[PDB]
């Protein structure tokens, strides 16, 4: 079970950089 | 000093013999045909599979009504099939794995087998108990069974592979006539619709015609360049065809003592297995060695059709009494047939 | 009309025990081991064991050793049935000679099973019977295979021949010599689909059969390894 | 989990201020006002004082962000600059996040759209070529035999996979790749949304690989089951063989879908946190690599003895013949290699990205080597296909 | 019909040489592998050589090898052995024989007792 | 026992002889295309309708 690493791996990148990407509206609007 | 003069004889009279089929050799029969209309491309597809054998199937025999057909492979079964249906009525298991013919009586009664056991074991189906089993068991040559065909419910004749077909009677169980003659091992026999009197091919390029009534050879037949593998009549019972493994078929004619057509390609370089008129005799059906049966116009000699579809060898070729449907067996346990 | 329901679920029921018998008995067809046991002429095929049909049992496996010996001598059209069978035992008699030079005989048969259409997928076992009798066939002097065959006096032991403890030199040589010539037929010809296994009899039945189960097995293992395209 | 382990701070952070603001109003106009910075309330700082007021708290991570602080200047009667188009512009970029990372993201990024891409060719060209296979291998002379079966059950087993997984990841980047700026939709996106989809594509995903990887077992069992014993297989066990595939990853995937759906939730089930709740999802693959990677030196073990017993006219001709099977054999287990040792856990580094680009690559050109080797290599369909096309091309 | 007639031999110094032709008449020559066999009087048949059907492969009996010569000429139906050095034990009549299956690599013509596809053959003696 | 085997091809040659061959021409299309009329009923030359046909 290597793709499910990956794919682990990957959402915790989709998401981490939402959560700078949505810290980065809240700082403006 | 007799043997040396013996051969003399011999060839003194093959000479007239020659002489006479050959004299008599005016036209072909081409030539008097090639006015007729010529029967055109035919397409058949298998109509039912029979899926039911677990080895090769190496003979099969329609019945006289067109609906059950016998089947015999070398697992040691001999299964009765139904045409319209695809429902088996009797798996019956034989004793001697290796059968190599099989045959249904002509009113349906009876069933035989026979292979390298050098016994024709007749099968009665309409035991009162239910179940069926021997009735007689026919042991008389020395050579294997080749070939069986049922004249009545009474009496059998059987070929053989000690050069000699014979005649049986059921009920005694003792061979009423021997048809010797012949030098090599007898592959098949065809009975006369009349059935009067009958042929037999063998292994040595000879289709030799008996009478059963005299038990003596009246005709026979050279042409072949090679052993025969299987024969049958013409459906007027005045001509029959020879497959030998020469990859040649010729009809021959039992009023002129010389052969009338060669059923020869160019690209069949294998020798014919099964060979079996048509019900209007206008269209002759053979099976090849290169796992595919073609279909010969008998009076035209072009393929008309090539029925494949069989992975394997093909070993058996019937064609209903009606004419309605033709079986195909072959050596992967399957029966198509086709309309 | 009821009366086509009741006849076709007749039918159905009757085909119904058809299928069940049928996968029964296959169910027993494809376990056990069918062999042709074949032979040029007195080569003492009864020690096997010690009106052709026999069968036998080893370490729970099934044989059915079929002997011809009541047709004729003509084998090119009962030997077309003997396609489906595992292996086909040939033994040979390499000292029936005194009675015609059997073991040219013999090879012409061994090419030509080899070589038949048919008979391309049949494995042959290969049996040198009669083996303690070469020793006497070439001290006496009466009779040298050297007379029959030119290739023996140019002819060396293989140096990977195990020479049986208590054998003289010669007797290994010419069994050798033997061996080979079967050897040479087998490999000239196409042999992708079907290998010869040669075997030397010895003077006791209890490790003959157990070649011949060895054999079996060695032959269905390759035939599982080919239909997976491996060898 | 940071998601919605931030909506809640947002929450949480701006309302201590409300509460804050309570109780605080003072000067008015003279000083600046109590205001509501959106995103961050404080006590409102006087005119021109004293930055010594850090950023706030805020953003989880702010424990190794602390000793960096805010200015902010109550101007025009107390009042903020206002911007390029008149937007209140703060600069707070000493408390914002250290470019470094943001670099590195940038990176591990790129190779992870680089591993997406190459793997994704990887399945749906492979994806393409089963599903010939299939169609090819289930409707010809050949369509029921108990060796052929088993190979065309795999390749089920290889097309539900690839296209679970190229399912999986459609949904994560279309949940993602929204525009998530207007407050409604980050607010909802992060929240329950239609993560039933995703939760339900995820369980569907991991079915998929433990079963390819059950079914990659049976291949070798049934192959290992074939050679020790002497005769043909009496009975094709065929029933049993489906249950060790299809069958049985149930009864480990199961356990997870509920140990997920019951201990720990998480957006989609793909973020794989805890461990131990995944090696119940990697015990079964690390059983069926181990126990066929056993049979596969067991195989070869007799492979060579087969080629070096007979046919040794072509002394040391066998080479090519070993190698050539050898790697035709391998349609089972290969994993082992970056596999075993390195685990999820303990390999971090340039160890764990090669380990993914090997087994990634390995895992999606896989189903392509065998329905290559299986379905297109082999001497049987190509003489039938012959024949097929013989047969019609006759007329 | 077939008809394979065996022309030639007769009555030998020991160590001539001895042309027998094989006349054929009655199939396509050129399909069939032929062989020759002989049998001495006191024993049964052996094989003695034979020739593929263009003539590439030849073989013979390690009793003859290199003492004897086949040859077959396709265009005139004939199948020649030419024989040399003749010894005292090569008394014997030599049949011309013929394979039963056309284009074929095996087949099993060395049966003595009937088989079709072989002539009456030439009876030769050496001398005394 | 050669005079055993030459009287039975002697013998057999001599019933070879006496049969008399009626033509060629006579028993070519004289009685082979002569069992045409009978060829309309034949279910392959042609293809019956498969409404009357037991293996449709
Ligand atoms: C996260 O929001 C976005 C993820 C996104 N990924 C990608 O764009 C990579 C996915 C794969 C791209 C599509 C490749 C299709 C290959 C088809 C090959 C067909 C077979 C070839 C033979 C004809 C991102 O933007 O990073």
């Amino acid at each position: 079970h290597x793709q499910g690493t990956f794919t682990s791996d990957l959402s915790k990148q989709k998401e981490s950089k939402a959560a700078q990407d949505f810290i980065e509206w809240l700082k403006a609007g | 000093s007799e043997l040396d003069q013996l051969r003399q004889e011999a060839e003194q009279l093959k000479n007239q013999i020659r002489d006479a089929r050959k004299a008599c050799a005016d036209a072909t029969l081409s030539q008097i045909t090639n006015n007729i209309d010529p029967v055109g491309r035919i397409q058949m597809r298998t109509r039912r599979t029979l899926r039911g054998h677990l080895a090769k199937i190496y003979a099969m025999h329609w019945g006289t009504d067109s609906r059950l057909l016998v089947s015999a492979s070398q697992d040691g079964k001999l299964i009765i099939w139904d045409s319209y249906t695809t429902n088996k009525v009797h798996a019956i298991p034989l004793r001697s794995s290796w059968v190599m013919t099989c045959a249904y009586a002509p009113s349906g009664n009876y069933v035989a087998c026979g292979g390298l056991d050098n016994i024709c074991s007749i099968y009665n189906l309409k035991t009162r108990e239910g179940n069926v089993r021997v009735s007689r068991e026919l042991a008389g040559h020395t050579g294997y069974l080749s070939c069986c065909r049922f004249l009545d419910d009474n009496q059998i004749v059987t070929s053989s592979g000690d050069t000699t077909c014979a005649l049986w009677d059921i009920e005694t169980g003792q061979q009423t006539t021997t048809f010797t003659g012949h030098t090599g091992d007898v592959m098949s026999l065809s009975l006369a619709p009349d059935t009067r009197l009958f042929v037999s091919g063998a292994c040595d390029a000879s289709a030799k015609l008996w009478d059963v009534r005299e038990g003596m050879c009246r005709q026979t037949f050279t042409g072949h360049e090679s052993d025969i593998n299987a024969i049958c009549f013409f459906p007027n019972g005045n001509a029959f065809a020879t497959g030998s493994d020469d990859a040649t078929c010729r009809l021959f004619d039992l009023r002129a003592d010389q052969e009338l057509m060669t059923y020869s390609h160019d690209n069949i370089i294998c020798g014919i297995t099964s060979v079996s008129f048509s019900k209007s005799g206008r269209l002759l059906l053979a099976g090849y060695d290169d796992f595919n049966c073609n279909v010969w116009d008998a009076l035209k000699a072009d393929r008309a059709g090539v029925l494949a579809g069989h992975d394997n060898r093909v070993s058996c070729l019937g064609v209903t009494d009606d004419g309605m449907a033709v079986a195909t067996g072959s050596w992967d346990s399957f029966l198509k047939i086709w309309n | 009309t009821e009366d086509q329901r009741n006849e076709e679920k007749a039918q159905r029921e009757a085909n119904k025990k058809i299928e069940k018998q049928l996968q029964k008995d296959k169910q027993v067809y494809r376990a056990t081991h069918r062999l042709l046991l074949l032979g040029a002429g007195e080569s003492g095929k009864n020690t096997i064991v010690k009106i052709f049909e026999t069968k036998f049992q080893v370490d729970k496996v099934n044989f059915h050793m079929f002997d011809v010996g009541a047709q004729r001598d003509e084998r090119r059209k009962w030997i077309q049935c003997f396609n489906d069978v595992t292996a086909i035992i040939f033994v040979v008699a390499s000292s029936s000679y005194n009675m015609t030079n059997r073991l040219q005989a013999a090879l012409k048969l061994f090419d030509s099973i080899w070589n038949n259409k048919w008979l391309r997928d049949t494995s042959v076992i290969l049996f040198l019977n009669k083996q303690d009798l070469l020793a006497e066939k070439v001290l006496a002097g009466k009779s040298k295979i050297e007379d029959y065959f030119p290739e023996f006096a140019r002819y060396t032991t293989p140096e990977d021949a195990t020479p049986e403890p208590g054998e003289d030199p010669r007797v290994t040589r010419a069994k050798y010599f033997i061996r080979d010539e079967f050897l040479r037929i087998s490999t000239a010809s196409g042999d992708g689909r079907h290998y010869c296994y040669p075997h030397f009899t010895c003077a006791v039945d209890t490790e003959n059969i157990r070649r011949v189960f060895n054999d079996c097995r060695d032959i269905i293992q390759r035939m599982h390894l080919r239909q997976y395209e491996l060898l | 989990q940071v998601m919605d382990f931030l909506f809640e701070k947002w929450k949480l952070y701006g309302d201590q201020c409300h509460h804050n603001l309570s109780l605080l109003p003072p000067p008015t106009e003279l000083v600046c006002n109590r205001t509501f910075d959106k995103y961050s309330c404080w006590p409102d700082t006087p005119a021109n004082t004293t930055a010594n007021i850090s950023c706030p708290w805020y953003l989880p991570w702010h424990h190794k962000v602390q000793h960096r602080f805010v200015f902010k200047r109550c101007g025009p009667d107390g009042q903020w600059v206002r911007g390029p188009r008149g937007q209140p512009w703060r600069d707070a970029s000493q408390c914002q996040m250290d470019g470094e990372e943001i670099e590195v993201q940038k990176e591990v990024a790129k190779m992870y759209s680089s591993f997406q891409v190459m793997y994704t060719v990887g399945y749906s060209l492979s994806l393409g070529a089963l599903l010939l296979a299939l169609a090819i291998l289930g409707g010809l002379s050949k369509l029921h035999c108990t060796r052929n079966a088993i190979h065309a059950n795999l390749f089920a087993s290889f097309v539900l996979k690839a296209s679970s997984v190229l399912v999986i990841d459609g949904l994560l980047r279309t949940r993602y790749s929204q525009k998530i700026g207007d407050d409604l939709s980050v607010s909802t996106w992060l929240s329950d949304g239609a993560v039933a989809g995703c939760r339900v594509a995820a369980v569907f995903m991991q079915y998929g690989i433990v079963a390819n990887y059950c079914w990659l077992l049976v291949e070798g069992l049934y192959l290992h089951n074939l050679l020790g014993l002497a005769t043909l297989p009496e009975r094709s066990f065929f029933s049993l063989y489906l249950g060790i595939g299809w069958g049985a990853p149930m009864l480990f995937v199961v356990p997870w879908a509920v140990v997920k759906c019951l201990f720990e939730n998480v957006q989609c089930w793909t973020s794989n946190d805890n461990m131990g709740f995944w090696w119940i999802l990697r015990f079964p693959v690390f059983l069926a690599i181990l126990i066929n990677f056993f049979i596969f030196v067991r195989i070869v073990q007799l492979l060579v003895a087969k080629l070096r017993a007979r046919q040794m006219h072509h002394t040391d001709y066998k080479f090519r013949l070993a190698k050539s099977t050898l790697t035709l054999i391998p349609l089972l287990g290969v994993h082992e290699v970056v596999f075993a040792f390195v685990t999820d856990e303990h390999a971090q580094g340039t160890l764990r990205s090669a380990k993914l680009f090997f087994d990634l690559f390995l895992s999606s050109f896989q189903g392509l080597l065998v329905a290559v080797l299986y379905c297109f290599l082999n001497k049987e369909v190509q003489s039938e296909l012959r024949r097929r096309w013989h047969r019609w091309r006759l007329g | 019909q077939v008809q394979l007639q065996e022309s030639g031999g007769g009555l030998v110094q020991p160590g001539g040489s001895l042309r027998l032709s094989c006349a054929a008449s009655g199939f396509t020559f050129s399909n069939y592998k032929m062989n020759w066999v002989r049998q001495a009087p006191g024993k049964g048949l052996e094989w003695v050589s034979d020739i593929s059907q263009s003539g590439a492969s030849i073989s013979y009996t390690g009793s003859v090898k290199g003492r004897f010569t086949i040859s077959r000429d396709n265009a005139k139906n004939t199948l020649y052995l030419q024989m040399n050095s003749l010894k005292p034990e090569d008394t014997a009549v030599y049949y011309c024989a013929r394979c039963p299956a056309p284009f074929t690599r095996d087949c099993f013509d060395v049966t003595s007792t009937t088989y079709a596809y072989r002539g009456q053959g030439t009876q030769v003696t050496v001398s005394s | 026992a050669s005079i055993a085997q030459a009287r039975k091809l002697v013998e057999q040659l001599k019933m070879e002889a006496n049969i008399d061959r009626i033509k060629v021409s006579k028993a070519a299309a004289d009685l082979m295309a002569y069992c045409e009329a009978h060829a309309k009923e034949d279910p392959l030359l042609t293809p019956v309708p498969a409404s009357e046909n037991p293996f449709r």
